[PDB]
């Protein structure tokens, strides 16, 4: 409400007397104000759900994609402008193929998230990314912060209402959750933040399963899932 | 209202002959979670308490591998620690390629001190915000070292860095005489007890929140996490 | 439309105009907008867009703002408006946020203040979380401007205090945090005065035992809603945190005790852990400038507990 | 942030540009503003051919547009040299959006300041229409408008756009003219229209040709009355 | 080895090229086109070292196409030939030298038909007629004996056929089919391939 | 090395021998001379084994990045040009690579020959390697666009076998792949010794 400014805030590369870097903290918070994205990781599969928020009927819905395929086994959900994450998504895609050429093998999600973090370190970066894929360990989900910290999350929500979604996610999530149950829960949580009827344009749903590659649900496939709710 | 003209840059010297930005960076280590490192005649052990964003989140990794004989625990900005860790790994690999000899830990800590010093003396550079506890085994023996954002480094019989570190340091100083002759199991127990002092009374050490790394005459640096920490944790007595 | 209704005025010693009156026109629009308040709804949405443009234009031109019928249109705007502003909100939502801000910064007659509060209380009870969050945002501007008029009505001060405290215990985290932000600002401007009853209510809510049981482990359950006990604990810590944030640059005599209480709740499960970390971190940054004067209020033992606190963000360690 | 908003103000003041994607024809129409009594209109264009299969209409600062158009044209030839295939409309839009994201200098008005409607046909023969923003966000639209009156034109397009409207090449041209006619009032005097066609070079209709289409829409309106 | 020929008449430029692409002893392709359409009224015929011909010719084509997009008007055939000569000459002393022998045929509304001969050494000469390849030695004389400045387009096709017929009878190499194109005010027009 | 590819009514047929020879030593008889760039594209390897393997693998990496970046598969023409451009940069530096890029794309069935020299050509029938001359004749005499799939498979097997009989540096087994609109399918791997008994019998 009322302004609460301190001399050491907004100092760029200057440590505050406490030792915190305030300008970096403010930048990271602004980055996390994008559209809500929910990822839940289950033994059966990892599911990523995002809100498209298309402005006009004329616009083609496919052109706005918040879920992208880094590789057959890895997919990324982003909150905020696609343009901000374009360089980071490209780095991950180039690294996954560069790794394949050098070692003739798939790159684990943790190694892929570390490479994107290294680019972010080499500077806030302006995006929060959820990387979900099935690797040698199994189905795995990682969260990348605008700061560049990466942690494995059983269930994570990034975006404007992430804090509320995360509390809802905590109560619903259980280790034995099936992929079909996870899809329903993430969409139910997404509906609560959106406060809008779920439709194919409103939400984009993608899943990576151990046998299957990255799959983005088609309009008909999403419609069946939303109707069951 | 009480603005200081001399705290804007690391280059500026205060009229009291102090560089404020270096002191502010030194405080950054205290922001990080507590980490305890102690050494015996044959082994050096780093024990750290990790913290997690949520119950679902895995927990941040305080301890990292630098070489077969060298391991480090980070307190303070993680990004700075990753830059330092990458530098340390390159120096160690270079020493094996050129001399086929594990790089002496003392020489590595000196190189980190040189790298950290340059940001302190140059414009538009923030001093590193990470404090590192380094555990290594060399011909001289097991060694524990502490690095500071100031670029000073210290050889320590035992050291604790991070929030509530002083409580651990009081335990480490009290029982330091026992540490030199302690067996690996007892030395790890002493480190867990010092870390326990940092913890608030309600909270207690758990397999999820504790990371242990040990280097020794016949042991390459090994990081024990989750179930691996359970044998060490079971032996510890209940909180006094 | 603003020009057509300009002649109608509430100015003293004025006869009713022969020109068109705003109250009659709004009543016809309100009846037409009743279905939204499928074809009928779509026709209404187009009408809402035109009327919203009229209210935005009439905010400064109209001699008397806040006509009672115009106040009745506010609940529909609250649900449509977005919690966070964006350029992809489809125009009607973006316009609704702009209209609410212009209406909130409007002079209110003393007679209008009871009526506006009643509409605000009703929308606060509404199911939509966006409407409950928006009511708190509308209240913050509406109270700061026209501050003395609201203060003159004691009943308004009591009702505004109750609405903010009631919204503090709401299920949505975003609304709960906005309620704390409103309370901290209201305490700062002295519209709401920290009192022994207010602190006792927060302390009682803070001391609520967590359930300590998991519905998910047995399974066959879908508890999307957060546990009530966790919401009660968060409301108490959010209330104590708002009191700490009320004085950013000064430590009052009550401040040290509240800080000691906030420190105890640091290890509590999220979202309580995040709230305590942010309040303490903000207190440290604002109170660093005059710390030597601020330190005197704290006893030596109290200072030690505050110094040994980890409120660092995830990027640290 | 402030720079992006300043760029958005420049595009809003720009001449209206409307584009429609049709089954065999993609149409780009831009309003032509009056210049000066002694000025020559040949220099002012606002519709440019990036390549044989791609055409661009811009609303925003003229100087910034020249730099973006030149860089895009050099990229189209470079893509053809490297891959031997005509540039996809999406690829050229992605390049222009990236160029808008970085002016190549820290600060220095990094957003280019031009919003572009890029229309053309892919090697496959799929008609495509895309919109570029100073922010660097690029979207695909069946029909869209940029510049003065864009929001009002879009609503007319949303109601008017239909399978029947895009059924024939003449009808798609007429739809572009009708939408432009709302924002810009005149006959063929103030409107410039370009028809890409399919597997054919971009054609800018002559003033006489645009007037004939304008005359037909007026006759249809009289019949509708 | 590869054969190129051009005849410039009063209102037209007639160009023919062998259509055979060959490896060391075997003809990989018999449908090869050695003519690159730089512009609506300009054709570049390029023969020479493998790789160098495709890369250099494509680079010149893209730059001429770029000039049309940037300025909206096509380069003159004389300007296009001079741009090619400068680029080839700069590469001559560079680490990467292109061994390309080229014929440029074009029609300019202002200057009419133009035929240009450029060797690997980048020397540009305007010619009424010119040829490249080993077969050029055998066919240049036939063109010299019967060429007239006012030759008709039909007679020019007949003269070209006589040179192609000579290659079949005396040339050691097998060049069965030839690609024939004519450039005029109307534009480049493909003509039926002469086959033997 | 003998590798042959022809375009017929039912698709593109790619065939190869399996012999890698250092000097006159037969180092390998099981080498796979066709690389699968993508489920619809194949690349043939002739000339130095390392040169072809590294460059074709690099093309495969570029093709996957193109598919990920543009959300559409690379054309046979685009892949052929990309290999030609990369090898050309190192022209005159001793790389020896003769390759046929065979695949099905939006345009239709596609065959291109790319060489270390820098030749890139498209044709219905191509044969590359030391035994190319022997394969070319048998393939040319029995090749027709209207050939049925079974007849086409036999022509490819016969052309590799006759080439192996005459050429010292060709031998091993005939690896057969058929590119189809659905995608490439591995068809049969037949030892020339087994083929010799069938043909001679
Ligand atoms: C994988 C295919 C591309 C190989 C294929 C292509 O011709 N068949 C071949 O026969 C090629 C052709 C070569 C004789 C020029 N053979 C080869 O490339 C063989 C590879 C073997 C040593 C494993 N020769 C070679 O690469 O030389 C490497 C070498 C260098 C020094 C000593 C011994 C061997």
């Amino acid at each position: 409400m009322f302004l609460t400014r301190s001399e050491y805030d907004r100092g760029v590369n200057t440590f505050s007397p406490e030792g915190r870097l305030f300008q970096v903290e403010y930048a990271i918070e602004a980055i996390k104000l994008g559209s809500t994205a929910i990822g839940i990781q289950t033994s059966e599969g990892v599911c990523l759900a995002v809100e498209k928020r298309i402005t006009s009927p004329l616009m083609e819905p496919s052109s706005i994609e918040k879920i992208v395929e880094i590789d057959a086994h890895i997919g990324c959900a982003m909150s905020g402008l696609i343009a901000d994450a374009k360089t980071l998504i490209d780095k991950a895609r180039v690294e996954t193929q560069n790794h394949w050429f050098t070692y003739n093998e798939t790159m684990t999600v943790e190694s892929v998230t570390q490479a994107v973090s290294n680019l972010a370190l080499q500077r806030p970066f302006g995006v929060a990314l959820l990387f979900g894929g099935v690797d040698e360990k199994g189905p795995q989900l990682f969260h990348m912060d605008p700061s560049g910290t990466f942690v494995q999350c059983d269930a994570r929500a990034i975006g404007s209402a992430s804090e509320g979604a995360q509390s809802s996610l905590q109560e619903v999530y259980h280790k034995s959750m099936t992929l079909k149950e996870a899809i329903k829960s993430s969409l139910i949580i997404l509906k609560q933040v959106m406060e809008e009827k779920l439709n194919a344009t409103n939400i984009e749903l993608a899943t990576v399963q151990p046998g299957q590659n990255f799959h983005m649900f088609t309009k008909e496939e999403l419609e069946e899932v939303i109707k069951d709710i | 209202m009480f603005r200081n003209q001399y705290d804007n840059d690391v280059t500026v010297w205060s009229p009291q002959g102090r560089i404020h930005q270096i002191e502010y960076a030194m405080e950054a280590v205290k922001q990080g979670s507590a980490t305890v490192g102690l050494k015996s005649k044959t082994h050096a052990v780093l024990v750290a308490l990790k913290r997690a964003q949520s119950e679902l989140a895995a927990h941040q990794k305080k301890i990292l591998h630098v070489d077969n004989h060298i391991g480090i625990s980070i307190a303070g900005l993680t990004a700075d620690a990753r830059l330092l860790c990458n530098f340390m790994r390159q120096e160690c690999l270079d020493s094996r390629f050129v001399f086929d000899r594990p790089l002496p830990v003392s020489r590595l800590v000196s190189l980190i001190g040189s790298k950290t010093q340059i940001p302190t003396q140059r414009y538009g550079r923030r001093p590193y915000g990470v404090g590192l506890l380094i555990a290594g085994y060399d011909d001289m023996g097991p060694h524990i070292f502490q690095t500071c954002p100031s670029a000073n480094y210290f050889d320590c019989r035992a050291m604790s860095i991070g929030a509530r570190s002083q409580s651990a340091r009081t335990y480490l100083e009290r029982h330091m005489s026992e540490f030199m002759e302690c067996n690996l199991n007892e030395l790890v127990k002493h480190g867990l007890r010092a870390l326990r002092e940092t913890l608030p009374a309600e909270q207690d050490l758990t397999t999820k929140n504790v990371s242990i790394g040990i280097v020794g005459k016949d042991l390459e640096f090994t990081i024990y996490d989750d179930d691996d920490v359970s044998p060490f944790l079971e032996g510890l007595e209940e909180r006094p | 439309l603003t020009y057509i209704f300009m002649i109608d005025v509430s100015l003293p010693n004025t006869t009713p105009t022969i020109s068109p009156h705003v109250p009659e026109f709004t009543a016809r629009i309100l009846e037409k907008l009743k279905p939204l308040m499928e074809d009928e709804r779509t026709q209404g949405i187009k009408l809402l867009k035109t009327i919203l443009k009229w209210l935005m234009a009439s905010a400064g031109r109209s001699f008397s703002t806040a006509v009672t019928e115009q106040l009745q249109l506010l609940p529909l705007f609250f649900k449509i408006a977005p919690v966070e502003n964006d350029n992809s909100y489809d125009e009607l939502k973006r316009d609704a946020k702009l209209c609410l801000s212009l209406m909130s910064q409007g002079l209110l007659y003393p007679h209008q203040v009871p009526l506006v509060l009643q509409v605000l209380k009703q929308t606060a009870r509404s199911s939509s979380w966006h409407a409950r969050y928006t009511v708190l945002t509308y209240l913050q501007t509406m109270v700061f401007y026209n501050l003395f008029i609201f203060l003159n009505n004691e009943d308004a001060v009591k009702d505004i205090r109750w609405l903010v405290i009631s919204l503090l215990e709401d299920e949505q985290l975003e609304v709960r945090e906005m309620a704390a932000t409103t309370l901290s600002g209201l305490l700062q401007c002295n519209f709401l005065t920290m009192d022994s009853p207010m602190q006792i209510h927060f302390e009682q809510l803070c001391k609520t035992k967590l359930p300590k049981k998991r519905k998910r482990d047995p399974g066959s359950v879908g508890d999307t809603i957060p546990s009530a006990e966790l919401v009660k604990r968060h409301a108490g810590v959010l209330g104590l945190g708002a009191c700490v944030l009320s004085s950013p640059y000064d430590v009052p005599t009550w401040m040290p005790q509240l800080l000691m209480n906030l420190s105890a709740h640091l290890n509590d499960p999220q979202p309580i852990e995040m709230t305590v970390k942010k309040t303490l971190s903000n207190f440290r940054r604002t109170h660093h400038d005059n710390w030597q004067e601020h330190k005197q209020q704290f006893t030596d033992d109290q200072l030690l507990v505050l110094t040994d606190l980890l409120v660092s963000p995830c990027y640290y360690a | 942030l402030f720079q992006v908003e300043y760029a958005q103000e420049a595009v809003k003041k720009g001449s209206t540009a409307v584009g429609v994607r049709g089954r065999d024809i993609v149409v780009l129409g831009v309003e032509k503003k009056s210049v000066a009594k002694l000025q020559d209109e040949r220099t002012v264009r606002k519709i440019c051919a990036l390549d044989d299969n791609v055409c661009m209409a811009f609303a925003g600062l003229t100087a910034d547009a020249r730099i973006v158009i030149n860089r895009a044209r050099v990229e189209c030839q470079s893509h053809r040299l490297t891959v031997e295939d005509p540039v996809t409309v999406e690829y050229i839009t992605r390049y222009i959006a990236s160029l808008k994201q970085r002016y190549t200098q820290s600060n220095g008005r990094r957003p280019f300041g031009i919003s572009a409607l890029i229309v053309g046909f892919d090697f496959d023969g799929t008609p495509r229409l895309y919109q570029t923003d100073p922010s660097g966000t690029y979207h695909a639209w069946k029909a869209n408008a940029i510049g003065r009156g864009a929001k009002s034109v879009r609503e007319f397009l949303e109601k008017n756009y239909t399978d029947e409207a895009i059924e024939t090449d003449d009808l798609t041209i007429k739809l572009v003219i009708k939408a432009l006619l709302e924002v810009v009032q005149s006959g063929g005097k103030n409107i410039e229209l370009a028809v890409m066609r399919r597997d054919q070079s971009l054609k800018i209709l002559n003033p006489e040709e645009i007037e004939k289409y304008v005359a037909e829409i007026e006759k249809e309106k009289e019949e509708n009355e | 080895m590869e054969y190129l020929i051009g005849i410039q008449g009063p209102d037209y430029v007639l160009v023919a090229s062998d259509r055979v692409a060959a490896s060391n002893i075997v003809q990989m392709k018999d449908d090869h086109d050695k003519m690159f359409k730089m512009s609506e009224k300009i054709l570049l015929l390029c023969v020479g070292e493998a790789g160098d011909t495709v890369q250099f010719a494509e680079y010149i084509q893209k730059n001429v196409q770029l000039y049309k997009m940037r300025n909206g008007y096509e380069l003159s055939p004389t300007a296009a030939a001079n741009f090619t000569r400068r680029n080839l000459a700069d590469c001559l002393r560079s680490r990467t030298p292109y061994h390309v022998n080229l014929l440029l045929a074009g029609y300019d509304e202002h200057e009419g038909p133009a035929l240009y001969y450029m060797d690997y050494l980048a020397a540009l000469a305007k010619a009424p007629f010119a040829a490249h390849g080993y077969g050029a030695f055998l066919t240049l004389s036939i063109l010299d004996r019967y060429y007239t400045p006012t030759i008709s387009r039909e007679r020019a096709v007949e003269l070209l056929r006589k040179c192609l017929e000579e290659l079949q009878k005396r040339f050691i190499l097998n060049l069965p089919t030839f690609s024939v194109r004519i450039i005029d005010k109307n534009g480049i027009h493909d003509l039926d391939n002469i086959s033997f | 090395t003998t590798t042959l590819a022809f375009k017929f009514r039912h698709g593109v047929i790619v065939a190869a021998d399996s012999r890698a020879t250092a000097g006159a030593y037969i180092a390998s008889q099981t080498v796979k001379k066709v690389i699968e760039i993508n489920p619809y594209l194949l690349g043939t390897m002739a000339g130095g084994a390392a040169d072809c393997s590294f460059w074709e693998r690099l093309l495969a990496r570029q093709c996957r990045i193109y598919e990920l970046r543009n959300k559409e598969r690379i054309s046979v023409a685009a892949a052929s040009k990309l290999l030609a451009n990369m090898v050309y940069q190192y022209k005159g530096m001793g790389l020896s690579m003769g390759t046929m890029i065979c695949g099905w794309d939006k345009r239709g069935p596609g065959l291109y020959y790319v060489d270390s020299e820098g030749n890139r050509i498209s044709g219905a029938t191509f044969s590359v390697g030391s035994g190319s001359v022997y394969a070319y004749g048998v393939m040319d005499r029995g090749y027709s666009y209207d050939l049925e799939v079974e007849q086409a498979y036999d022509l490819a097997r016969r052309a590799i076998y006759q080439a192996t009989y005459r050429d010292a540096y060709s031998g091993g087994a005939v690896n057969l792949y058929h590119v189809r609109e659905d995608g490439w399918i591995r068809v049969s791997s037949d030892n020339v010794a087994d083929l010799h008994e069938k043909y001679s019998g």
